[PDB]
């Protein structure tokens, strides 16, 4: 079989930059290489076929080239909606094989998050579980530290984080941290706080509530 | 083990991109240098400054 | 459709396997109809599943 | 327009069987190759099989040979993937694509994909809870509110707001696998604070694997 080795694994660049990602075939594949884009939870989209030909409807800022077994995809002026995974694929021999993918992320100015907190709903509390949600909205860069404190006791092992895909227009992220407790534990304590550390904030931000407060 | 080599790509006009290469240390190293040589054909001769025992690289292109 | 005596043989083998459930049996039979060129491979995987469920 | 539409994905136990369909329109599959390509959650693309419907020639990935069969019915312009002896590592979105259409030697059209989950765990519908807007979810004259969609299996869950009429400012987070082995996600939307109590906000939650449709009205407490 033929191996396709893509690099880098992750590339981050500013809007308007020229970016170049590569794909190396383990043996001769002639020009039988295509490039696909995959983003926003969608299906792969054909960009380039036969190494260098632009598929109909694909913006002209995408181009491909070949040098021996080395293949390149270049975006000449990176746009926010170009954040995506990019895959190369050879069809020279069966099985057709894919590269493992290169992720392109957009670099932009720092933006501190808006920090909000949601107590468990009274509906959920009627069951035996309490979910407390901390929301970090529309921030950059992705790195952020979110710590839970219950009655000032640092929590460990009882929260999970989820982060959105980089926004198609403003290139920000949003993040949720969900603390999960039994109803019995939730009704045992009073102060629920998430503390957010982020490059855009001049010092950490704590959002909190008291159980039972309106 | 599998490591991540983090690279700053510093272009002659001052633009900065960042990249990550993953693999064994020796594979990720080779891939980073290969990628530098490729970009140098368009962006001018490169110089690679290594930090953190080779796990971070600053790669400058002359233009 | 119609079948040669080799395809009929493959059907018979899967039909008689004692440790497959009926969803598996009919799924393998369907594969034999789907792609006759894969008859040997399909039978081999049916046998492996049958043996693992003994 | 060319279109491919996959169907038939769902939850199967290890060792079980599933049949996927790929319905094509706007072109004849007699004129192209048809491929199946799969993608495990958070991973890359992996080729599965191909057929040339005009002459029935097929090829398979080694990892599926004998367990999966590809076929096509040109009278229905549809291709199929029979999947037997399923294993956990077969869990993936399964796409069908065409190749060689209009002379393009690449996969220029793909379906939306159909999700196959191979697991011994049982289907479970979600519980939908409000994330009510409050003084703790507002700043700068805008307010955040949402819906927590908790404890479902398998994937996926979709969330819309106001029947699709509200799309701006919506963040529907990827689903997370909890320690319980059940999934959860939240969907949040940011709206003008002045709109709370005059504009109705409803999250429309669909968990098709359990035939669950929930419309949850979210209001301040």
């Amino acid at each position: 079989d033929i191996q396709m080795t893509q690099s880098p694994i992750l590339l981050s660049a500013s809007v308007g930059d020229r970016v170049t990602i590569t794909c190396r075939a383990s043996q001769d594949v002639n020009t039988a290489v295509a490039w696909y884009q995959q983003r926003t939870n969608g299906s792969p989209r054909l960009l380039i076929y036969s190494a260098s030909f632009l598929y109909s409807g694909v913006p002209s800022r995408f181009s491909g080239s070949r040098s021996g077994t080395d293949f390149t995809l270049t975006i000449s002026s990176l746009q926010p909606e170009d954040e995506a995974d990019y895959y190369c694929q050879q069809h020279y021999t069966t099985p057709p094989t894919f590269g493992a993918g290169t992720k392109v992320e957009i670099k932009r100015t720092v933006a501190a998050p808006s920090v909000f907190i949601f107590p468990p709903s009274d509906e959920q509390l009627k069951s035996g579980t309490a979910s407390v949600v901390c929301l970090l909205n529309n921030f950059y860069p992705r790195e952020a530290k979110v710590q839970w404190k219950v009655d000032n006791a640092l929590q460990s092992g009882n929260s999970q984080e989820s982060v959105t895909e980089q926004d198609s227009k403003d290139s920000t992220y949003s993040l949720s941290s969900t603390l999960t407790l039994s109803k019995a534990d939730y009704e045992k304590h009073k102060v629920y706080a998430c503390e957010v550390t982020h490059q855009g904030l001049s010092s950490p931000v704590t959002k909190s509530f008291n159980r039972g407060e309106c | 083990s599998e490591v991540t080599i983090k690279v700053n790509l510093i272009f002659a006009d001052g633009k900065i991109q960042t990249a990550e290469f993953k693999g064994t240390f020796e594979e990720a190293t080779a891939e980073a240098y290969r990628y530098a040589a490729l970009l140098a054909k368009v962006n001018g001769e490169y110089t690679a400054d290594l930090e953190d025992g080779g796990n971070h690289m600053n790669i400058k292109f002359a233009g | 459709g119609s079948y040669n005596k080799d395809q009929q043989s493959a059907f018979y083998e899967i039909l008689n396997m004692p440790n497959l459930n009926e969803a598996q049996r009919n799924g393998f039979i369907q594969s034999l109809k789907d792609d006759p060129s894969q008859s040997t491979n399909v039978l081999g995987e049916a046998k492996k599943l049958n043996e693992s469920q003994a | 327009e060319v279109q491919l539409v996959e169907s038939g994905g769902g939850l199967v136990q290890p060792g079980g069987s599933l049949r996927l369909s790929c319905a094509a329109s706007g072109f004849n599959i007699k004129d192209t190759y048809i491929h199946w390509v799969r993608q495990s959650p958070g991973k890359g693309l992996e080729w599965v099989a191909r057929i040339y419907p005009t002459n029935g020639y097929t090829r398979y990935a080694d990892s599926v040979k004998g367990r999966f069969t590809i076929s096509a019915d040109t009278s229905k312009n549809t291709a199929y993937l029979q999947m037997n002896s399923l294993r956990a590592e077969d869990t993936a979105i399964y796409y069908c694509s065409r190749w060689g259409g209009d002379g393009f030697y690449a996969m220029d059209y793909w379906g939306q994909g159909t999700l196959v989950t191979v697991s011994s765990a049982s289907t479970k519908g979600p519980s939908v809870f409000p994330l009510a807007p409050s003084s703790k979810s507002t700043s700068g004259g805008t307010a955040a509110l949402g819906c927590l969609v908790k404890d479902y299996f398998p994937e996926p869950v979709t969330v819309s707001w106001n029947s699709g009429a509200l799309t701006s400012g919506v963040h529907t987070f990827p689903c997370v696998l909890q320690s319980s082995g059940l999934y959860s996600l939240s969907s949040v939307v940011t709206v003008p604070s002045s709109s709370l109590g005059t504009q109705t906000y409803i999250c429309n939650v669909n968990h098709k694997p359990s035939n669950t449709k929930v419309d949850k009205k979210v209001e301040p407490k």
